[PDB]
């Protein structure tokens, strides 16, 4: 009778996708949009809080999910019967893509993958089948709210970072659009937040369909090369392209972090963002220590912005330095900043979208304009580089970004 | 009925093991196969003892 | 045998037990026959020494082993003979309780229903403390389906 609603939720809600991925990621067909659909079909599903049993609605997803996965497993050992009974052409094309694959004798990974995906699938339906038969029956947490919407906000400009291309184009665009509106500290309603919130889910959703569908073997190999202009532009990368007896570019760096962590870091940010979604000195001390911070801000900002002319070499870098001298050059130090934050705002941001399109996945495809042999900043041919600088660059920029809060927050006191 | 259930299970499970007894005394030379197939069969009899 | 048995009501094995007394009756002098087997003066060879040719000779063995077919100067255990007498005893001794018996063995839901009885012909053992086997039948009448 002591059926833990929550527990054996989020058991399902979190294992069964968790199992679901492994066993995708084994080998990829048209199980990759069913079974994936039925994952992602969940997303922030209406809690079992004790109260009208299981949501109608939840019942509904998770029967067409038993419908599904029966049929498909069923379906996949008549076939893989078939085959035995009766056994690189079109019917060997949609041999891969339904999800069966040749059958040898030596593989420890290998021969049981001839029918895991299958056997795990089944094994869900029936722990699906006990769950479902069996279930019938501030201030710090603001703070910590408030950080973890910080973090995540660093996430989206990370997995932004780890492929710049339009598949994370989009992701920037909304980073940075989030950024400015959340920059004007003028407080962003919730419907705003929220729709935000949908848009980011649905093309992650879709995200996750293009990455992984291009994963088959089938698809690559025949609707479009791997590394062609599509995936140089719009960022589609082949992570597994091993098979049974009849993996990625090349090998010349070993690491390749950002290309293999693409899929973990992109499905941890869909979790995080789907359970978001879901979820003495006296005064006198630290009024002083505030007191010297905005006094000190656009000190500290302009600071960073020489460290960031450091690290980084080019002529807007020396528009960088001259427009740094400038504004410390004079007495109205503080009243400079407030006046020009702003175009130094802008200048910044034409800056990051300017290494950013430089350090698109697209390569020779723009060649070298006389706005590379005359200015002078690396294509970032290496993308392990590149991950690490550009999100030096982000944690750089961010308190150069925070002078102008402060500034407007200033500027609508008086 | 759920007793009688017991029963009919206990009674199920002795006429298993008696008879694999035989099937693991004389028929158990279907199970020196090649590996795969054999060596899916040789779990199985480890776990139907 | 057992199975058979064990999931039906008294009445069928009533109806059967003079069945099953028969065939260990048969059984038993049938079995001794087969442990002791043919002369090995005769010479004469058992049909199971070729029914599964394609096997070793221990396989073929074991074979007539389990089906406890004779095998030439083979040392049977005393062990079968021993139980299988035993279950012969049983068998003979239970067939005489059931030709003497009335209605008191069978359970008492022949009549259909499973509520309470209203009359039954004993205390209630449980609250009155009549001896020590009064003890003993709390014990095992209360908590024998722990054990």
């Amino acid at each position: 009778m002591t059926v833990p609603p929550l527990l054996k939720s989020c058991v399902v809600k979190l294992l069964l996708p968790a199992a679901l991925l492994a066993a995708a990621i084994i080998r990829p067909s048209f199980l990759s949009i069913g079974y994936v659909l039925l994952a992602l079909v969940s997303a922030v599903l209406p809690p079992i809080r004790k109260s009208l049993a299981l949501p109608k609605l939840v019942g509904t997803f998770v029967i067409i999910t038993f419908l599904f996965c029966l049929a498909v497993a069923l379906g996949v050992g008549s076939y893989q019967i078939s085959e035995q009974v009766v056994h690189n052409r079109s019917d060997t094309t949609l041999f891969r893509s339904i999800g069966l694959v040749r059958f040898h004798p030596t593989g420890t990974f290998e021969s049981t993958r001839a029918f895991l995906p299958e056997i795990i699938a089944t094994s869900a339906a029936l722990l699906t089948i006990i769950i479902v038969m069996f279930l019938s029956h501030s201030a710090i947490g603001n703070s910590l709210r408030r950080l973890t919407n910080f973090v995540l906000f660093l996430f989206t400009a990370y997995v932004g970072i780890v492929k710049p291309s339009l598949s994370n184009s989009i992701y920037f665009l909304a980073f940075l659009f989030i950024s400015t509106w959340w920059s004007t500290y003028t407080p962003l309603r919730h419907g705003v937040y929220n729709q935000i919130k949908k848009f980011l889910i649905f093309y992650s959703a879709l995200h996750f369909l293009v990455l992984y569908t291009y994963q088959i073997p089938i698809v690559h190999h025949s609707w479009l090369p791997t590394g062609s202009f599509l995936p140089r532009l719009f960022g589609l990368t082949v992570l597994m392209d091993s098979s049974c007896p009849e993996d990625f570019n090349d090998d010349d760096l070993i690491m390749k972090w950002p290309l293999y962590a693409n899929p973990i870091v992109v499905l941890v940010f869909f979790y995080l963002t789907v359970a978001q979604y879901k979820f003495s000195a006296a005064s006198k001390g630290m009024i002083a220590v505030m007191t010297f911070v905005i006094f000190h801000s656009y000190s500290i900002a302009l600071t960073a912005m020489m460290t960031w002319a450091l690290l980084y070499h080019s002529i807007f870098g020396l528009i960088l330095l001259i427009l740094t001298c400038i504004l410390w050059i004079f007495r109205d130090t503080r009243k400079s900043s407030f006046a020009m934050a702003p175009i130094i705002l802008m200048y910044i941001e034409f800056l990051l979208i300017l290494q950013y399109f430089l350090s698109m996945d697209i390569h020779a495809e723009i060649g070298d304009p006389a706005w590379m042999n005359f200015v002078g900043i690396e294509w970032t041919t290496l993308p392990v580089h590149a991950v690490i600088i550009l999100c030096v660059q982000t944690l750089l920029t961010l308190p150069v970004f925070l002078l102008l809060r402060l500034a407007r927050r200033e500027k609508f006191y008086e | 009925k759920r007793w009688n259930a017991l029963l009919g299970y206990t009674l199920f499970t002795i006429t298993m093991k008696v008879c694999l007894q035989i099937f693991g005394c004389v028929f158990l030379s279907w199970f020196d196969q090649s590996g795969g197939w054999g060596k899916t069969l040789c779990i199985v009899r480890q776990l139907f003892s | 045998w057992l199975v058979l048995f064990a999931l039906n009501k008294r009445v069928f094995v009533r109806r059967i037990w003079v069945f099953y007394v028969i065939y260990m009756a048969i059984l038993y002098p049938l079995q001794f026959f087969s442990y002791v087997g043919l002369p090995p003066d005769s010479c004469i060879e058992y049909p199971w020494s070729y029914w599964i040719p394609s096997y070793s000779d221990d396989a073929r063995f074991n074979l007539s082993y389990l089906l406890n077919l004779s095998i030439y100067g083979v040392n049977w255990p005393s062990a079968y003979l021993i139980g299988d007498f035993f279950v012969l005893l049983l068998a003979s001794c239970q067939l005489a309780v059931f030709r003497r018996e009335g209605e008191d063995n069978d359970s008492i839901y022949n009549d259909g229903n499973f509520v309470i009885k209203p009359e039954n012909p004993q205390y209630d053992f449980i609250d009155t403390k009549k001896s020590y086997v009064d003890y003993f039948k709390s014990f095992v009448f209360h908590y024998g389906h722990w054990i």
